[PDB]
């Protein structure tokens, strides 16, 4: 099987740098110990403005995952992240960039779980990811688990059951779930 | 006293790729932009697409890409028109610019397996989804299935998310049901108000054994014309061969949807070799007259009707032509493929269309405008010709009438029609002009069409100009724009512009140059055409038969099936009989249809200038934006015509 | 903006799909078999409907031959839910009623919702494209409450629900998205005289069982109003076990013991839990009757009171049927100033439109400048400003119609506007004496091209939620001081539209 | 025994789509049977039909046997015990068509 | 032997129907079937003959409910093409309704 695996970090201000360096380093690390056969990786960086810091076809190029997330920077903007969904199904999961069909598409949200003034909902982008069929890993940062309604923002990006999926990114057993699930798959 | 200009399309459409062109004539340093895309009215940042810095290294040219998010706003019932506010911040100059948006979101194509279905049959129909550059999106419909009444008789919600743009469907039809034309709406999720439909007939019937065609030899009857009504009768078995039956014509008049019948005029014609001859005789018609009025039957239409039955018995046609117009011209012109406006003293390039009575073009007709004893040109195939008048510096409206002088015709018949051109108004009338001259005929991607930049001013300036901003308009987006160098002196520059699949079938083409005129005034001049382009699919799709064996068909032969085209490409099948084709022939999905439902969805209004140059822009569907304050007007209309649609 | 503490509704994703049956599939088991036996593990999906989903399956191989299985059962559920329930055949153009059951299984928690009927120009509801319709409620831990919302089917075929529910100081949110068939009637025969001018200029080249009669009466001394009840049978003997289904205009309770004092009543019964519910959200009320007279008015009454204070009230609702038959039912809504109860729309041959939004746009804002003036006229939406004199009116039940006097086209739109004209503007009952209106007066006016009712040449106009009105006095009645700051401002309005036009 | 259109439809992701021109297909015999049956028929409402058979060999006339088998859902002089059959000569590039 | 999804079903639903195919030795076979779906009043409005050699005796089968039906108990008959006397029957009903919440056991 076909084992497409997409990134999407939050770069809104709300991002504190070493929060943001965690992640750019844990999803470096997400890549080289998932060193394995036939998994694809691309990544967008999301706030108020989007910009796709690699796409598939530029990784199969270049398997080098730290030579793909040095550049980054952050983007200090709102955060839209649900228009930022529609980015990563509607662009990084195209043929047009490398995605292959009846492949394991894989959505890896790395936010603190605040969206603010993306003019979409969830509802229409949620229900997108689903009938289009990515399986939905949310990685919370810093406080985003200290308020109520931001954890359960997190649940509500996250696919169903949101235990099996919600983790903190400083856990380092955030990869053996998904790891594991396609060592028979 | 530096200049920014922005330009963007006149109306705006949600989740879609719109380009916005970044251009700073002739201020120094890396110069940068934020565009911001708000709600109207208020802040709510919609877009603010990427950072943009216009340098000198690259002639202060930058484009912006972006998208616009929707966020579930519009009105049902009484249809209200939704805004947008784009905001643009040259470092800190500020140029706001209020346009429409739409939220069609793309395209969608109903086929059915065929056109005409029996009580009791499957409906199969695929549906065909696009966004607005016909490739693939996905999508939720909505198929609803219409009978003549309607009312919607089966309806399904479905989504086109990695189904490739097609949705294979079906529906069962009933014994019990309404007979007539039935109906297929489809729509995408998001812009209901945008309806796609095709129809089909439903009809208790049995396909026959053979096919009749009943054809005229002219297209029209002349008022005086003596041979009368000649109509040439092919009759033939499906595979090919001649058949062998008696012919009953009667003939009929149609008005509007006004039809008169001629019970007189029924003829019984023998089968000659499996065609015929037949007239209305002069003779025949006249006897029992009803309701002649001469001079009043031109407008009006004939329909004939044939039922033809086989020499052996077993079954029995009923062919027919209807809609034949009892012309005194042999032709009709009309000028839907003309500009309105013209720059005075330089060549109107017309595009008239010669049309046949029932609507088909012209092949080898003379035609010229009356007047300008000089020359008379020839139409095509197309019943086009580009007749190319010269105008004369002169700010009187010209008025032009156009007659066809075909030979063997009587001068009376030649067809005529007249328009109306205006005068592009000159800044306080200072007749500074540009020109735009290319040469119309049929263009095939991969063809190089020379752009000609036609310069008209004083020695005072000319000088000032040195490059041309040019763009191309497609589809409803800006598809290119740059900048063509130009040195003092040149009054006339020409592009080698090539052409490429994008193009297809056609586009508008828009330009200008900015210089500082008359009272102090910042001033620029643009001016637009419409190119069209070969018509054919951006790709390909080729079928021929994969077996070299040569032989004809057998009920259970074998056969090998050979399909090129490009690699990856899907492709759905169906095989029809073309037996069936008789019956009905109506809503059969045709690379055509594709391509007038697409024009039809084209912002632009006029085929080439305007009354100014604001009407420019605005004809051809764009917005221009400048920090001198020289920006399009408003457009708040979503359809274009003097006679709404 | 009272609480900051909720998910937002553009946040709520729905249930979704409800299919009455799925998983039509066939899958080979090649698996490597041990104990002479191949598995098979497909990972699926659960749909988004709540049930015991059973699973029936057949093994077709051809060397042991076909197989049945032992059923199988997956148990789906979430705490907190929803589940609606609609009736299937309703009609197009006919006010209905719906009910939203939220449970709640959390077994020591009570909540708190605000769920919104979300809004659907297909329907005439309460809730406009602007004007949310949230009501908040509090529910006891295992137990479950019935929310009414009645509406109005504008238009045929499948149409979908949805209702979005989320809570304060806890997690879970949820929606439910559900279709139905809506259908026409066609009469359209009602008391037609022989020629009324009904046909157009271009075309052309139901309570059989039961007497029902609900009237809410008022109080003589928060707010406490009367509902009265009025009941009968059509036939030939008394019917048996007829029961009522009653729910609260938005916000209302009953009289707690004056139901007690009803329920020991003869020939009636309702049972403790729903007698002794408790007055935080006693919504909906059932109450079963031991049998129904055929033979004169059996009434009844109680009292009701506001327990939350909004400005806007749902019509009540009253369905009575037999205990047998429910789909011989008839059903009544109940409005004080609403006759029967009735939502305001707005109806031509066949088709109509809700009239519920806000009468006008709002009046009394600290700002009234040219600036923002301008800025609401200068919008593109705007089709049409006239200024013209309350020549006549017609007022009735329905609406109040204001004949209007055009002499001047200031910006006529997609409207073709002779000079000296008289045309109709009308406005909702509901909100005539808010508009403080006087014929004999000048008004000048605007709105847009989507706010014309009928076609051309017979048609009418109508002021909606963004509709400006201003009246215009005379010249002898600005000359006064106090009266300058209105006038100054008119003339300067006037003549900067008037020599500019508009800028685009 | 006729001639078949097929439409090839294809849609790539970047080549756009295309709906490429028809391709016709001729089923075409020596000798064969047309047979003429109505839509449907009303049960026990007795017509005739038509079976034509076409001697579209060259230069032969063909002397054929001509038959109908046995459905009992049918009155027709055919049985399992005796059958119905002419016995009829066909000149080419003709069409003979016999009565049941 | 028939597999319908529903027992019961609205106007307008997909019916969905397999049938198996096996000789009484119990088998799956490809052979030529004759199917009539028979309205209450019993009147067969759809028939189709078809042969499932190569798809396991399993015959995965549709059928689009008309808006406009007679309301009922719908059966379906089949039978092979050879022994018309040899017919097997399942029934499904057909009636407007809502799927229930909880059900109600009397005992
Ligand atoms: C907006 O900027 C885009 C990139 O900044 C630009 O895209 C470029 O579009 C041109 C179209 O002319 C393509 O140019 C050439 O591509 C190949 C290169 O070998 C040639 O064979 C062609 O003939 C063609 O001239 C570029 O490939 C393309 N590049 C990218 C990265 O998109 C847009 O054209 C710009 N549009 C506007 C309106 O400014
Ligand atoms: C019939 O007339 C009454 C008023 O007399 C009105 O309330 C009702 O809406 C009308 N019904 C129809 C179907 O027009
Ligand atoms: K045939
Ligand atoms: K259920
Ligand atoms: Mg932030």
């Amino acid at each position: 099987e076909d084992s497409d695996i997409a990134f999407l970090i939050d770069g809104s201000g709300s991002i504190i740098p070493h929060d943001f360096r965690r992640m750019k380093e844990f999803v470096s690390t997400v890549m080289e110990q998932l060193k394995k056969s036939k998994t694809l990786f691309s990544l967008m960086q999301y706030s108020e403005e989007f910009r796709i810091h690699f796409t598939f076809k530029e990784f199969q190029n270049n398997p080098n995952p730290r030579s793909l997330v040095k550049p980054i920077t952050q983007l200090l903007g709102r955060t839209h992240t649900a228009t930022g969904i529609r980015k990563v199904v509607r662009e990084l999961f195209n043929i047009t960039n490398g995605a292959r069909k009846n492949a394991f598409k894989i959505l890896v949200v790395i936010t603190d779980g605040e969206k603010f003034g993306d003019p979409l909902g969830y509802e229409d982008v949620i229900p997108e990811a689903d009938r289009e069929g990515v399986i939905r890993y949310v990685i919370g940062v810093g406080d985003a688990f200290r308020s109520e309604k931001s954890r359960q923002e997190l649940n509500t990006i996250a696919s169903k059951p949101p235990r099996d999926h919600v983790f903190q990114v400083n856990n380092f057993e955030a990869l053996k779930t998904i790891q594991n699930q396609l060592r028979e798959k | 006293s530096p200049m920014y200009s922005i330009i963007t399309p006149n109306i705006l459409r949600l989740e879609s790729e719109e380009t916005m062109v970044l251009e700073a004539h002739d201020a120094q340093g890396d110069v940068p932009v934020t565009v911001t895309v708000h709600d109207f009215p208020g802040k709510k940042l919609v877009l603010s697409s990427e950072k943009t810095v216009l340098t000198p290294a690259t002639n202060h040219m930058g484009n912006v890409t972006f998208t616009i998010p929707a966020n579930r706003e519009f009105k049902s019932e009484k249809g209200r028109n939704k805004f947008v506010t784009v905001q643009a911040t040259f470092g800190t100059q500020v140029v706001e610019k209020v346009v429409l948006v739409s939220l069609q979101s793309g395209y969608l194509f109903i086929q059915t397996d065929k056109t005409i279905y029996t009580p009791g049959s499957t409906v199969l129909y695929r549906i065909f989804t696009v966004n607005h550059k016909l490739l693939p999106v996905g999508r939720t419909v909505m198929v609803n299935i219409e009978n003549p009444e309607g009312i919607p008789v089966k309806q399904d919600s479905l989504s086109s998310q990695n189904q490739l743009g097609v949705l294979p469907l079906s529906w069962d039809i009933p014994e019990l049901v309404n007979m007539g034309q039935w109906k297929i709406r489809a729509y995408y999720e998001n812009s209901p108000q945008q309806v796609f439909s095709t129809e089909f007939e439903v009809k208790e019937y049995v396909l026959p054994s053979f096919e009749v065609i009943v054809e005229p030899t002219e297209k029209f009857y002349y008022i005086y014309n003596e041979k009368g009504l000649e109509v040439t009768i092919t009759a033939r078995f499906l595979y090919g061969k001649k058949v062998e039956g008696t012919a009953f014509v009667i003939f009929g008049i149609q008005d509007g949807e006004q039809r008169i019948s001629l019970p007189e005029s029924l003829k019984r014609i023998p089968i000659e070799d499996g065609s015929g001859e037949v007239v209305l005789s002069r003779k025949v018609l006249l006897d029992g007259v009803q309701n002649p009025r001469a001079e009043d039957l031109v407008g009006k239409s004939l329909y004939v009707s044939a039922t033809v039955i086989l020499h052996s018995g077993s079954d029995m046609v009923q062919a027919e032509r209807s809609g034949i117009p009892i012309v005194t011209s042999p032709y009709q012109i009309h000028f839907t493929k003309t500009p309105k406006y013209f720059k005075p003293g330089m060549p109107f390039d017309l595009m008239v269309f010669v049309t046949n009575p029932d609507g088909s073009p012209a092949y080898r007709v003379p035609v010229a405008v009356q007047g300008e004893d000089t020359v008379q040109s020839l139409t095509q195939g197309d019943g086009v010709a580009k007749l190319s008048i010269n105008t004369h510096p002169s700010q009187k409206p010209l008025s032009i009438t156009v007659r066809t002088k075909k030979q063997e015709l009587s001068e009376a018949e030649q067809a005529t029609r007249t328009m109306q051109a205006l005068p592009y108004s000159t800044v306080g009338n200072s007749n500074n002009y540009l020109h735009l001259s290319v040469l119309r005929t049929e263009l095939r991607p991969g063809e190089t069409l020379n752009v000609n930049f036609l310069l008209r001013m004083d020695r005072a300036h000319e000088a000032k100009i040195r490059y041309y901003t040019y763009l191309i308009m497609n589809k409803g987006r800006l598809l290119k724009a740059g900048r063509q160098v130009r040195e003092p002196g040149q009054d006339l520059v020409v592009l080698p512009l090539s052409i490429t699949t994008d193009f297809i079938p056609s586009f508008r083409l828009v330009a200008y140059y900015t210089l500082i005129g008359a009272s102090g005034q910042r001033e620029v001049v643009a001016d637009s055409v419409w190119v069209d382009v070969k018509d054919s699919c951006v790709g390909s799709l080729v079928v021929k038969s994969g077996q070299s064996e040569d032989r004809q068909p057998v009920p259970g032969q074998q056969m090998t099936l050979k399909i090129e085209g490009d690699h990856g490409a899907r492709v759905v099948l169906v095989a029809v009989d073309k037996g069936v084709f008789v019956l009905n022939k109506k809503n059969k999905l045709t690379q055509s249809k594709i391509w007038d439902v697409v024009e039809k969805a084209d912002i632009g209004c006029t085929p080439g200038s305007g009354k100014d140059y604001a009407g420019v822009f605005s004809d051809a569907g764009l917005t221009f934006t400048s920090s001198s304050g020289q920006q399009t007007a408003q457009r708040a209309e979503l359809q274009c015509p003097q006679p709404a649609a | 903006n009272l609480d900051e503490d909720i998910i937002a509704e553009e946040n709520i994703v729905s249930r979704s799909e409800f299919p009455e049956s799925w998983l039509w599939n066939v899958e080979d088991l090649k698996e490597p078999p041990k104990n002479g036996i191949s598995t098979k593990l497909m990972n699926i999906f659960l749909k988004d409907s709540i049930t015991t989903w059973e699973i029936l399956a057949v093994s077709m191989s051809d060397k042991k031959g076909i197989c049945v299985a032992d059923p199988f059962e997956v148990t789906v559920m979430q705490d907190f839910f929803i589940d609606l329930r609609l009736p299937y055949s309703v009609v197009r153009n006919e006010q209905v009623e719906i009910r939203a059951v939220l449970y709640n299984y959390r077994q020591n928690q009570e909540l708190k919702v605000r769920v919104e009927l979300l809004h659907n120009p297909a329907f005439c509801s309460l809730a406009t494209t602007k004007r949310r319709h949230q009501q908040t409620v509090t529910i006891p831990p295992k137990s479950s409450l019935s929310v009414p919302y009645v509406i109005v089917p504008l238009k045929t075929g499948l149409q979908e629900v949805e209702v979005k529910a989320a809570v304060y100081h806890h997690f879970i949110s949820d929606g439910v998205r559900k279709s139905l068939k809506v259908v026409p009637e066609g009469i359209r025969m009602n008391k037609t005289v022989a020629v009324r001018t009904l046909d157009p200029e271009r075309l052309g080249r139901t309570c059989n069982k039961f007497d029902l009669k609900v009237t809410i009466k008022p109080a003589p001394e928060k707010n406490t109003m009367i509902l009265e009840i009025c009941t009968r049978y059509r036939g030939d003997q008394d019917a048996t076990m007829s029961i009522l289904d009653i729910s609260m205009m938005t916000g209302f309770a009953p009289d707690t013991d004056d139901l007690k004092q009803l329920a020991n009543g003869v020939d009636r019964y309702i049972s403790k839990y729903e007698l002794d519910k408790a007055f935080s959200d006693r919504n909906t009320l059932i109450i079963y009757l031991d049998k129904v007279s055929h033979s004169e008015d059996d009434c009844l009454a109680f009292k009701v009171h506001q327990y939350f204070n909004v400005e806007l009230i749902q019509p009540g609702a009253v369905k009575v049927y037999a205990y047998y038959n429910l789909e011989e039912s008839c059903t009544r809504f109940y409005h004080p100033e609403k006759e029967d109860g009735k939502l305001n729309k707005l109806c031509r041959d066949e088709l109509c439109r809700c009239a519920e939004e806000n009468c006008f746009i709002q009046k009394s804002d600290d700002k009234v400048t040219l600036e923002e003036r301008l800025d609401k006229a200068c919008e593109p939406g705007v089709d049409y400003v006239y200024k013209t004199r309350l020549v006549k009116v017609q007022l009735s039940n329905d609406f109040d119609e204001y004949i209007m006097a055009i002499e001047q086209t200031i910006k006529s739109g997609s409207d073709e506007v002779q000079v000296g004209q008289q045309r109709t503007f009308i406005s909702p009952i509901k909100c005539r004496e808010a508009l403080k209106l006087e014929e004999k007066k000048h008004y000048l006016m605007w709105g847009l091209s989507s706010d014309f009712w009928g076609e051309k040449p017979n048609l009418s106009y109508i002021i909606g939620k963004d509709t400006w009105v201003e009246h215009w006095p005379e010249e002898d009645e600005c000359q006064d001081e106090e009266n300058q700051k209105q006038c100054q401002d008119l003339g300067a309005f006037t003549e900067s539209m008037v020599v500019f036009g508009c800028p685009n």
